[PDB]
């Protein structure tokens, strides 16, 4: 009584709605701190004449 | 060295027959390896086997 435990199991069927059917989340976290940068978009390296 | 947060190395490795002091020549040292660490190095250590 008052007690529970917290963890609770998502229930997972391929038979559940469009709506609570299971999404793979990716958050990614940019932040820019006083360290060097390292990670950098692509790049061009158009021909040469 | 490092400097502005780049921690830089010249190497360089010739043969000489020596016994003790140093042998008397001149000697131009290359680039090793860059690596943009930026942590403060107050003081060193020589590991040894």
């Amino acid at each position: 009584f008052n007690c529970y435990f917290p963890l609770q199991s998502y229930g997972f069927q391929p038979t559940n709605g469009v709506g609570y059917q299971p999404y793979r989340v990716v958050v990614l976290s940019f932040e820019l701190l006083h360290a060097p940068a390292t990670v950098c978009g692509p790049k061009k390296s158009t021909n040469l004449v | 060295k490092n400097i502005d947060g780049y921690f830089k190395i010249y190497s360089k490795h010739t043969p000489i027959n020596l016994v003790r002091d140093l042998p008397q020549g001149f000697s131009a040292l290359e680039p090793l390896v860059d690596l943009p660490i930026g942590i403060n190095i107050t003081r060193f250590q020589t590991l040894l086997a």
